[PDB]
């Protein structure tokens, strides 16, 4: 599958990257291609839950 | 009674800017063009 | 700990004195008090587009004009075959009342009245006339004239 | 007959405008050809009272 | 036949406009072709009451 | 009894103010351009 | 009871604070460009 | 009682910093280079 | 059908688009085509209601 990496977060928005190049950004309910529906974006952390019990964070190598 | 030289004073007030506003005239203009 | 909650709501309503719901009514109540003082009594003139034929004979009257206090009418003087007729001066009596307006080669003069109830005359020599024109000018009438077309009785520099 | 229509009233005078174009001015005793004697000019309300019972208005188009 | 829609009303006057593009004004009592006699001028609310029944509003597509 | 004149003071201040600013009528402008 | 005129004229002066910003109108600005 | 009345000026003296400063919105700039 | 969209919304009025391209602006009474009446305009939340039961809502890409 395709997996989606934080790029940026502020309270209430948050940008991501994927594996394809594509660049998406989501509020508190919306929709990810391959996740579901966005639950909880936690600014602090870098965390977003999403329905499918999956967490996107921010990648490994640039953090 | 004294209510009576109360309203006699406020009568004395309008009529005199009344009458004074009467008496103005103002004189006319001619307007030439060319 | 409570003693934070209590401090809170306190300074919130010294801050803010009139609730979001007061907001709103208080602006219901200033635009009824403007619609209240731009209000006029009685009922308002008709606007209306005339045209008159002006007599210089010595048994005619002279003809009205009806007018507005802050509205604008125009005068527009013609001759006998409808071509436009200029105007070489005019004099204006109680300037106090009315004010006109007059580029210096035309045939249009446009008058604006001052006063509400306040009527006076107006005279008007034209380029080719000896006999001036003579107007009467009555504001506060049920209709207000936007425009006169006058005919005069003689023949112009155009025909 | 001729119908007379107001043009202009103020207190004490009023001018007058006929069928025929013909334009008259008259006064609280006056002559009208066609109505008699003016019994009252009314400045207020646009109403002129003859001694023939007819009443002269406004126009209904000009007013 | 011809329907009127208001263009424009203040408090004593109102401005009309017909179908087929003729421009009126009216008053509190006046003549209005195929409608009567103007009944009520309501300012607010831009309602016209006649005196056949029908009521003259703003049009649907102009409001 | 005292709270109907302190009531009638109050609209004399608005009700000055209400009739100078009918009284005020501002001059036709004339623009012309070329 | 002495609580509503404290509150009363915290609201007055506030109420005139947003009448007189509700009056202000800015005239417009044309820009020409060449 | 009376922390209640010192705590509450605190807060208003604070509160109003911080409503001020949210006001503030300083104009763009435009620059050209050549 | 046609699925309408809010475009934008303040206190009373909404300005809406729809999948043709059209463009609309409604008020609190107002006709929408394929929908009815309009019944509440929510100024806050961007939720229209109207009489067959259907919500007028942003769009999910546009939001």
């Amino acid at each position: 599958r395709i997996i989606y990496y934080i790029q940026a977060v502020i309270p209430g928005r948050a940008w991501l990257i994927g594996s394809n190049g594509s660049t998406l950004t989501v509020r508190e309910g919306s929709k990810i291609p391959g996740y579901g529906m966005v639950k909880l974006i936690d600014s602090l952390q870098g965390r977003i839950l999403t329905s499918s019990g999956q967490v996107i964070k921010f990648s490994q190598e640039d953090s | 009674q004294q209510e009576i030289q109360q309203r006699t004073s406020d009568m004395l007030t309008a009529a005199t800017q009344l009458v004074q506003d009467w008496k103005q005239v103002e004189t006319q203009v001619y307007t030439e063009g060319t | 700990e409570v003693i934070d909650k209590k401090a809170f709501k306190d300074m919130t309503r010294n801050l803010y004195p009139l609730n979001p719901e007061q907001v709103v009514k208080l602006k219901q109540i200033y635009e009824t008090s403007e619609y209240a003082k731009a209000a006029t009594p009685g009922t308002p003139p008709k606007p209306t587009a005339t045209s008159q034929f002006v007599n210089l004979s010595p048994g005619s009257t002279p003809p009205v004009i009806r007018l507005s206090q802050g509205f604008v009418s125009s005068l527009v003087f013609l001759d006998s075959t409808g071509a436009p007729w200029p105007i070489a001066a005019y004099d204006l009596g109680d300037p106090s009342s009315f004010n006109i307006q007059w580029d210096k080669t035309s045939n249009t003069l446009m008058i604006q009245a001052t006063k509400l109830y306040n009527y006076g005359n107006l005279a008007v020599r034209l380029r080719g006339l000896n006999t001036p024109v003579m107007l009467t000018l009555i504001p506060g009438q049920k209709a207000v004239d936007y425009r006169v077309d006058l005919r005069v009785q003689g023949y112009g520099p155009n025909a």
